[PDB]
């Protein structure tokens, strides 16, 4: 009901995420609701890397870095550097 | 003017020789036991001193004089005169301090309901309800007074007054978000107004408001309700209200704020809206 | 149950139960699989297969949106429900034709 | 196509002028009517209040006279 | 033709405006009449009750005699 | 110009209608009331005639 | 509610008090012969009991007490008070038992008309007809009551009320009764408004109705009456109703039901129906052969 085409800055979100979730446990596949610019988003933890050894469950800290990738077939327009598209040719 | 303030001074003096009349009641009526007419003329001077106060714009003094005259006069006799004096005191207290006007009006209500005169009692009930509304903020007591007055009116087949009272009550309840009572009242009044050829042109508005109230609670049953209204009254769909409601409900099926926004702006472009409808639409259309 | 009891219509609590096409009732009131006839009027009876759910309050039966718009039901409306028994020798479906289309345009 | 335009336009002018004149005579007639019951109900005001005063004073004086006799 | 239509629209505008004024005057006069009929209702009912109790009391007094 | 003129026409006509409906409702209320006042008046007339005539006859 | 239960309890107490009071009054009349004050005070007790009982929201026994008090009061040669109490009892029974209300109202009507008041009698006749037709399904007695009310109104040159009553009677008769009376009443009322102060442009509709009634009888009578009215009332010549009727007449003449159907549809599209013309038009269409 609240879907819109307005751009959402991933870098500001990342800071908010660190601001909101710093020092909190996160696990791959966890689902949560995030409040960003008075907008509710559904977030799914897809991959977690320890501060480059891979870890299954990690702790988010202030210096933790965030990279965003929009959901498959999602219309979300992600801008900024904290990212990483669809092929114009049929698969 | 000023000399009439001096004569209101001697009218406090008039109440003062009325105090000498109650001093007669204290000691002198032992030899003037037959002077019940003396008490009557004491009450008369009480009332006229109160009238001089009223003309002198001394509302508190006039109300005090009225209440004292009523209390003295209501010696288990001439009750209707006491009721008139009490309602006069209430009217005087309407301005300035109206609180005790409520108590005096309730006493008059009891006297009249004892007598059985229900039109006067119910209009007084409307008076206390409206003074509550305009002066105080309590609405539930106003709602109860309106219900009571409408019951008395409907008792004597005075249908139109009860209908308007129930319309106001339903509006207030809708403002108080109790929609079952509101829809009941609106449906009742609409189906009654459509009965006679003098009011059939009004039914559209009542049906529209009832449709909005029903739509507020359950989206899905709103379509069934509007269909029932249409089939019951074949001449309802033509009205712009039914078309607009259909547009809004069908647009709500798809999450498009624009659709209904321009619908309502266009409708307002032909006529202005009131606070009730605008507030109701703003509240409901939020989700 | 056998004779039928008054019930209050409620919304389906979960998407899965909505997709199950079954009426959701409290385990205290019914069991899953039970076939009940929902009476909204003398001329309107509708047969549903029950599925109990812990979130369903006793005395109420939950229905999904398509069920509500098919049976002409309202959430919170009173309905009368009596358990119904099929004649499996006669009421077992041999062949049935289904009209299907994309639910969302 | 101008033929039906002229036809509907003549029909419109005729109906609008006629209908306006009917509304107008109706309203003016009724407005002139209202004043009469206005002053009639004024005069019942006065007659009634005179009745009220006279009967009230008569009854109170008569009760006083009856008390005097008794 | 079109000039006649301009005359018609002018006349219709005039008539509509003066109709509006008349209707407003109607409403004002009617509400005044309603108020004052109400006051007369009150006074008449009071007179009815007073005079009924008056006759009752007078007949009882005559009975005492 | 004719378009805006007709817009004005629509607005005025609907406004006059809306207010007149309430005018009629008020007039209906007036009519409803008058019969009750008439009944009360006739009742008091009868009561006064009978009472005063009975008292005058008793006076003899 | 406490108010109710208390009101009924004290009403039963007061009814018992009034019964014992009337019995003791019968005793005292011989024992002491106090006159009639005892009966009058018993009637006052009865009236107070009945009014607080209808106030308790219970009706039937309230009207019964009103009837008993009125009977005992009329027993003392007092008529108008008893008749007013009869009217109040009938009003109370209106929502309790139609038969007793009708009986008491007829008693009030007869006694009033004996007194010499017609307008009140006509009003009661109209109320009786309204209650009779609204809930009880029957017309003829209602027709008689409306005719009597109109007669009483005309007896005192109350033209408007009698006009309305006669119009309603004619409408009901045309619905069910034969048409000659409808013809007469409709035509008379319509032609009796040629010089109306406000209704100069009213009679038209009435004539149309008459025409329809005439057309309901036969084609020849329809056309002949249509002409007669055409000469009598020039304005009807230019009425939309005249053209509609002429179109319907010429269509039915050739037996092309489609023309009649499209004409009536076009009329309905221009103007909404009334639910009374549609029935007559359907009946006319039923006989196209």
């Amino acid at each position: 009901k609240n879907i819109d085409s307005n751009p959402y800055d991933t870098d500001k979100m990342a800071a908010e995420f660190i601001q909101q979730f710093n020092n909190q446990a996160f696990s791959v596949g966890q689902q949560l609701v995030f409040s960003f610019n008075d907008k509710l988003f559904g977030l799914l933890v897809k991959d977690i890397e320890a501060m480059r050894q891979k870890i299954e469950v990690g702790l988010v800290v202030g210096n933790s870095q965030v990279a965003f990738e929009k959901a498959e077939n999602s219309s979300l327009n992600l801008i900024g550097k904290a990212k990483t598209r669809q092929s114009i040719i049929n698969p | 003017g000023m000399d009439t303030s001096g004569k209101q001074a001697e009218a406090m003096a008039l109440l003062a020789e009325a105090e000498r009349k109650v001093k007669n009641s204290q000691s002198f009526f032992s030899g003037l036991f037959g002077g019940s007419s003396k008490i009557e003329e004491a009450c008369e001077i009480y009332a006229r001193a109160a009238n001089m106060f009223k003309m002198a714009k001394n509302w508190s003094a006039a109300g005090n004089a009225f209440c004292q005259a009523a209390q003295l006069h209501l010696q288990l006799q001439s009750k209707h005169d006491a009721a008139t004096c009490f309602v006069d005191a209430g009217n005087a207290f309407k301005k300035a301090d109206p609180q005790e006007a409520i108590n005096c009006l309730m006493r008059a209500i009891e006297i009249y309901t004892d007598m059985g005169r229900f039109t006067i009692a119910a209009k007084h009930h409307i008076s206390i309800a409206e003074i509550y509304e305009t002066e105080l903020v309590d609405v539930e007591k106003a709602i109860a007074h309106y219900e009571q007055s409408a019951d008395y009116y409907k008792g004597e087949e005075s249908n139109s007054s009860a209908n308007k009272c129930l319309l106001k009550v339903a509006g207030y309840a809708a403002q108080l978000e109790q929609y079952q009572k509101a829809i009941d009242i609106y449906e009742q009044v609409g189906t009654s107004a459509m009965d006679s050829p003098l009011l059939k042109y009004s039914a559209k508005d009542y049906f529209f408001k009832a449709a909005l109230c029903h739509f507020c609670i359950d989206m899905l049953n709103a379509k069934l309700a509007v269909q029932k209204y249409e089939e019951l009254f074949p001449a309802f769909s033509d009205s712009r209200e039914c078309k607009l409601m259909k547009k809004l409900l069908e647009a709500h099926e798809e999450q498009n704020v624009d659709s209904y926004t321009e619908s309502v702006k266009e409708y307002d472009s032909i006529s202005r809206l009131d606070q009730w409808l605008t507030t109701m639409l703003l509240r409901i259309k939020k989700t | 149950n056998m004779a039928g009891r008054s019930m209050q219509a409620a919304r389906c609590p979960t998407d899965e139960l909505s997709l199950s096409n079954c009426a959701v009732v409290s385990e205290k009131d019914y069991q899953s699989g039970q076939h009940v006839i929902v009476r909204t009027s003398p001329n309107h009876k509708y047969i549903f297969t029950l599925r109990t759910h812990p979130s369903v309050v006793p005395g109420s039966v939950a229905f999904s949106l398509p069920q509500r718009k098919w049976a002409g039901l309202s959430i919170g409306q009173e309905i009368e429900v009596a358990l119904y028994s099929f004649d499996k020798a006669k009421q077992c479906i041999g062949t049935m034709t289904i009209e299907i289309d994309f639910l969302q345009k | 196509r101008a033929d039906q335009l002229a036809d509907e336009s003549l029909e419109s002018t005729r109906r609008m002028l006629q209908l306006v004149e009917e509304s107008k005579d109706a309203g003016i007639r009724t407005l002139v009517m209202l004043d009469e019951q206005g002053e009639q109900l004024e005069r019942i005001e006065e007659g009634m209040d005179q009745i009220n005063k006279d009967m009230k004073e008569a009854e109170k004086n008569l009760t006083d006279l009856g008390k005097f006799a008794g | 033709e079109i000039e006649t239509r301009h005359s018609e629209i002018i006349k219709l505008e005039n008539s509509i405006r003066e109709l509006h004024d008349m209707f407003m005057d109607m409403a004002m006069l009617v509400e005044s009449q309603g108020e004052m009929i109400d006051r007369i209702e009150y006074n008449v009912e009071h007179a009815v009750d007073y005079v009924e109790r008056a006759v009752s009391d007078t007949k009882k007094a005559v009975k005492y005699q």
